[PDB]
């Protein structure tokens, strides 16, 4: 009735997405074999949202895995929940993109996406009433950002009156795991501004710092970072699958957060992350979660909200709580803290509560916020791109595959247009 | 013989409607299967199948299946008709131009055909009971073209619209002031009488009188459900003087624009408190006109009263009512307009209020429900036009409403009518 | 008759709430045992590496 | 046939299998009260003189 | 002393007869074996052999053997006559001239020999009941030359015909616009009353009322089987006001070229919904006139009714029939022609409907079958001549007809008749 199609592209997209299907199958009760070994009649009530049917009481995900290197999905297929997908939906090439954006958009990805959309077409036409799409990528590479922004514009023309969900990992200032990282971020965000209804920003730097000051982790491997991202992905779209007192689907969150069509980049968060030093001494109340929501350490990007202003803030709760206690707590954050919110919008704060919390936790919630602090993430990319563009460093193979010099200047002008509109509305 | 039709659109009406039909069955002695256990009091709200099942006169309509499909599998799945539970596919999602122009246009023939089938089983019709809220686009966009068709098809039938009002500090949506001004357009012309209740004043009443520290959404609908049961208690039961739905339509509304009464219940008390207090008619009448018990967050002492209607239930003797009425006009704080000395209307009924299972209200012999029409809404509407004008100076959230089919000129057309409605209070509030 | 109906509805709601409570309750000890096994695995891995 | 019965017993859990079998409607015994034979009872209002 | 003869040709006519002669066995208590356990109510349809077997009065003719050969192997082997099951070798193969010109000549002497033999056993003939479909080559080709031998043999006998109308959008053959025109060249001359049923309207009857999402051809033929047993029921049972077969020719055929009525049955409902409803005489007669229950896909609000014949069954009384009929005449939506101030014809029987075991229809006390002669069929015949004209401008599919005996000139002669027949709906639709 309200179906979502999930697409995983790139190494960063596939590793996060493969953990995402392990999280939600535990909440719905699906074994790694694919059969339903579930415990409640409420888990199977709304299961067509993310899953398609099989033969013999089995459920397959509504996912398409695409990447230009076959070696990445060999690790995914050999994983814990790798035996759940359809082998027809695996679409791979043989020559890698080389982390070069002009390869993944013009000369290498342009021959694969004929076979990519045919999987998307027959998986989206089979629905009865489609709501939107999900796509996971990163804004640092040539595979996540080369094919990632190409897949959006092909299906935006095919399905115009729908909603796009892209969960994008943004490049960090200090981590810097790629030499050409400031180039392909500006080239990819030129298409995400015009063609995506909802884009999320995730920082590896912030995801590291959450694991130390809050979870007190000793060895934060790449398994634990995807456990933080996948819990926020499930909390956004919990009103489709679970009953609630005050519910809000995906298009419900499309209207309230986006006042003008240019500003749809959200900083997200999770409410009850707790270390086991203070897990067993913790108190669980609605005022206690609210302290942990608006912490800037809990946000998953390197932007300080006190260096800007908030536009719209929502928090999707999960569990059995009292709705008066929810709203007076979320009114007090606006009355007393008046500077950090804008002045020409009354009641910046939206709320939503569902009755099904995540497993093993009494009360939980997810945080989503729209702030003018995100200009610094875009400003630091624009100044790194400006320094290298003067000397034309690293640029002479992008020009070697049919991509002109004027295309990079067009992206920088459109990038500085986004920074101006955040400061103008501040 | 005499009966009414109940329509529950949006979400906020449905859980109120779920709490109302759980209240109606206990008063008439019907199990939630719908059959009496092993009298024409139920003909106002139920239809008797010849086999022995009572079917409610209710249609439950929403644009999304996640709220109605809990009723098809709930306790009351055996009570309703399976074709009365109308259900769409994709929700309007708080967009007036969705629930009125592009999504509400695919199920209007199904909801109106159920209205014809329910009203053809009728023998004599009194009115309708539509439940909605102002904030949501489902409770605003869909109601507007619902009552546009009922007004044309049914000429002089009453349409008692029950509406939730957006509180000044308690609110959920951010586009909520945009929908409520657009919601007002269907109530100024197609609505005979629309009742106003908000959420924030119920929060304090549960926090002050009930001593509930953490009120929720199931406790608010029980307080609202008593008032809807109190209005229609003069139809299902015999009393000293009985009020029809058409009876108090004339009594409360002065003008073709001012039809927004304010609901109040008394005594709103807990079980640990009423066991010690002596309650009579002379106290529960004064508790209605107290400034701390109005169920809409507004100050009545700023404005002036226009018309009132107090409905008493239970063991009430009508001489004791007259002493209570005469006491009020002697007090100087309660102020009425000089062009209306006859401002009260009384109703006494012999059927006491009932308790609900798992509820928080007390067993009290008599209770009074007050419907007050005052000028205190003037500050409550000068507020909501400032929220609309603040976000419309920079054209915020407009590009969603425009794309679905709604024009831009109707945002200014709705604001100029709210200016005409705001100045109608001050035009009639001054004493000649 | 009102007392009888109130009693039966109270019993029905109590049974449904009990079902929801027990199904929500049986989650946490599984996670506790999972992390106890994780701690034992970490200690054994450290000793094996040494 | 017994193995197909195994397969259909496993396959009966589906939403499509609950909503729409071949040539029939869904199961009406949740809707109707327990213990009532449907084809034997009479639905409607009897006219008595 | 009252009898009817049924002929089933093609596949669509015969396969309904599998569900038609199934139903007559339950009503009178005849086993499928053909022996009656422990009364002249079955003399219209069954003739009793002196040994005790009861045999039907039906002739089963098909050029293709594969649909009759399953009857000769089934449970109903012991019911029919071995000589009333006539089969050929090769079908008409969706060709008109293979049923009328080439193959239909060789076996029609055996067909009319049986109809001569059945009539000598009968003491009174009231009509014929020929079942076929328009689209096929056997349902269109073979019935056209059957009636023109039939009309020269029996002159004044009624010839009631139940034909499957080709649906507007859904169809299972390609030359159906070619093959449905050729039937009407003779049925406008040699046929007196041809009822219309299509497949797309019953699909949405099953989808909405019965809540059947996956229908087959055994589902549809049980619904069509009820209407024929409701039309005939005034001949087999005693009633308050009975209608003869010749009786509703004069009521329904005002002009010699306007004899195409639409059948409608009510209450067509499932077994879960009817337990909640109060099915009465004043409501099941409104279920016929709503546009969602006509068994032909046409919009009746565009046209106007000419003659209606409401045939009731079960516990119905004459007051509630005509109190509810006069309710319809006050409604503005149902528009009659001004040259028929009276158009309603009423028949009432005393027997309730009978459901088959394993069926999906509910067991209801009463039923109504409506036969409406309307002018809305012009829009149904406008779209089918538009199907013929686009396929004839390029001479598609013509060369299969000329290779069997059919000329090309009769394609122009049959088309010009539909130019006149659609014109006559306007010459009678204009008001004086
Ligand atoms: N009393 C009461 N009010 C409610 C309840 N649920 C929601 N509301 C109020 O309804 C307002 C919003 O309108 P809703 O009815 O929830 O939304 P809607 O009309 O269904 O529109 P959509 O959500 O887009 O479908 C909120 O501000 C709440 O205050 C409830 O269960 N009880
Ligand atoms: N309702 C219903 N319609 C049928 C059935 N069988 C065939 N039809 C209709 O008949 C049309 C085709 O014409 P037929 O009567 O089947 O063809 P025919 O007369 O048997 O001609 P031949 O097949 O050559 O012998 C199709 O478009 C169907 O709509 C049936 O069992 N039930
Ligand atoms: N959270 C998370 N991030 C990862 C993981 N693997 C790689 N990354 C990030 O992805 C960035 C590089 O992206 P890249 O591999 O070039 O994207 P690709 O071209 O699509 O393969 C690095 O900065 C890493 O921080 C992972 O398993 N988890
Ligand atoms: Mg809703
Ligand atoms: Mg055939």
């Amino acid at each position: 009735m309200r179906e979502i199609v999930h697409l995983q592209a790139g190494q960063c997209g596939n590793q996060i997405g493969a953990k995402f299907w392990e999280v939600i199958s535990d909440e719905h009760g699906i074994d790694p074999t694919g059969t339903y070994h579930g415990d409640s009649d409420l888990q199977l009530e709304r299961i067509n949202v993310y899953y398609n049917e099989a033969t013999g009481g089995k459920y397959v995900p509504r996912a398409v895995l695409v990447d230009l290197e076959p070696g990445t999905m060999d690790s995914v297929r050999s994983g814990p929940f790798g035996q759940i997908f359809r082998p027809d939906n695996f679409v791979f090439g043989q020559s890698g993109a080389g982390n070069n954006w002009a390869k993944g958009h013009y000369t290498e990805g342009a021959e694969l996406v004929d076979s990519v959309l045919d999987v998307v077409r027959k998986e989206a036409e089979s629905c009865d009433c489609l709501q939107g799409f999900q796509l996971t990528h990163s804004l640092g590479g040539g595979t996540g950002s080369g094919m990632g922004t190409l897949l959006i514009s092909k299906i935006r023309e095919e399905y115009p009156d729908r909603i796009m969900n892209t969960f994008s990992v943004v490049p960090s200032p200090k981590v810097s795991d790629t030499v050409v990282e400031p180039y392909n971020a500006t080239l990819s965000v030129h298409q995400l501004v015009e063609n995506t209804d909802e884009t999320y920003c995730i920082d590896n730097e912030a995801l590291y710092d959450i694991c130390f000051r809050t979870l007190k982790l000793t060895t934060p491997t790449y398994g634990d970072l995807n456990h933080l991202v996948s819990a926020t992905m499930s909390g956004v779209t919990t009103c489709l699958r679970f009953p609630g007192q005050l519910n809000a689907d995906l298009r419900k969150l499309a209207v309230n957060m986006v006042p003008f069509p240019r500003l749809h980049f959200f900083m997200p968060g999770f409410a009850p992350l707790t270390s086991r030093g203070s897990q067993q001494y913790r108190a669980l109340t609605v005022p206690e979660l609210t302290q942990q929501m608006f912490d800037a350490k809990n946000m998953m990007a390197a932007c300080d909200p006190r260096h800007g202003r908030y536009l719209t803030v929502a928090a999707v709760f999960r569990g059995r709580m009292s709705m008066k206690e929810v709203d007076e707590q979320m009114l007090n954050v606006q009355n007393k803290n008046s500077s950090y919110f804008v002045e020409w919008i009354p009641n910046n704060v939206k709320t939503a509560v569902c009755d099904i919390p995540p497993r093993g936790l009494k009360m939980s919630a997810t945080f989503i916020g729209n702030s003018t602090a995100i200009q610094e993430l875009f400003k630091r990319i624009s100044e790194q791109f400006t320094a290298m563009f003067r000397r034309k460093a690293f640029l002479h193979w992008y020009t070697g595959e049919g991509m002109d010099e004027m295309e990079f200047t067009e992206a920088e002008s459109n990038m500085n247009d986004l920074v101006s509109e955040y400061q103008q509305y501040q | 013989m005499r009966e009414c039709i109940s329509i529950h659109v949006g979400q906020a009406g449905v859980q109120i409607g779920n709490a109302c039909w759980e209240l109606y069955c206990l008063e008439h002695g019907i199990q939630p299967d719908g059959q009496m256990p092993s009298d024409d009091s139920f003909n106002t709200f139920f239809s008797e199948t010849g086999a022995g099942k009572h079917v409610p006169r209710a249609v439950f309509v929403d644009l999304e299946p996640t709220v109605i499909d809990e009723v098809r599998t709930g306790t009351y799945r055996q009570l309703f008709h399976p074709e009365q539970l109308i259900t769409g596919k994709e929700d309007a999602a708080n967009n007036y131009a969705r629930g009125h122009y592009t999504i509400g246009k695919e199920i209007i023939d199904l909801v109106l055909d159920r209205i014809r089938k329910l009203a053809d089983q009728c023998t004599g019709l009194q009115g309708f009971l539509v439940f909605h809220s102002f904030g949501g686009g489902t409770g605003s966009g869909f109601t507007s073209l619902l009552m546009e068709r009922l007004s044309v098809d049914y000429g002089k039938k009453s349409k008692l619209e029950f509406s939730i009002y957006p509180a000044p500090q308690v609110s959920t949506a951010v586009v909520e002031p945009y929908n409520s001004i657009l919601t007002t357009h269907t109530t100024l012309e197609h609505s005979d009488c629309a009742f106003m209740v908000d959420n924030e004043a119920i929060y304090d009443i549960c926090r002050r009188n009930l001593d509930i520290e953490r009120p929720t959404y199931t406790n608010l609908n029980r307080l609202i459900g008593q008032i809807v049961s109190s209005i229609t208690a003069s139809l299902r039961f015999d009393g000293a003087l009985n009020v029809d739905l058409t009876e108090f339509q004339t009594n409360l509304v002065p003008y073709p624009r001012i039809h927004f009464p304010l609901a109040t219940y008394a005594p709103v008390i807990s079980a640990e408190k009423a066991y010690h207090e002596q309650l009579s008619v002379a106290e529960i009448t004064n508790a209605c006109f107290e400034p701390a018990n109005q169920m809409v967050k507004c100050d009545p002492r700023h404005g002036k009263y226009m018309a009132c209607c107090l409905l008493y239930r239970g063991d009430v003797v009508p001489k004791d009512v007259n002493a209570a009425i005469a006491t009020i006009k002697t007090k100087r704080t309660i102020q009425f307009v000089d062009w209306c000395p006859t401002g009260f209307k009384v109703g006494i009924n012999y059927q006491p209020p009932t308790v609900v299972p798992g509820g928080d209200l007390a067993k009290v012999q008599r209770a009074v429900c007050m419907l007050s029409n005052t000028t205190a809404i003037a500050e409550a509407w000068a507020r909501l036009d400032h929220k609309f004008d603040l976000m419309y100076a920079k054209r915020a959230f407009v590009h969603w409403y425009v794309g679905e089919g709604m024009e831009e000129g109707e945002f200014s057309e709705a604001r100029e009518d709210m200016a005409a409605l705001e100045k109608d209070y001050e035009e009639v509030g001054v004493d000649s | 008759l009102q007392n009888a109906l109130t009693q039966k509805l109270e019993e029905m709601l109590r049974q449904r709430e009990d079902l929801e409570q027990v199904r929500q309750e049986l989650y946490q000890e599984e996670q506790a045992e999972i992390y106890k096994s994780k701690l034992k695995e970490e200690a054994e891995k450290k000793l094996r590496k040494q | 046939t017994f193995q197909q019965k195994i397969k259909d017993k496993k396959e009966s859990i589906y939403l499509s299998n609950r909503r729409a079998p071949l040539g029939k409607s869904h199961d009406q015994a949740p809707g109707l009260p327990k213990g009532m034979d449907t084809t034997n009872t009479t639905f409607g209002t009897a006219v008595i003189k």
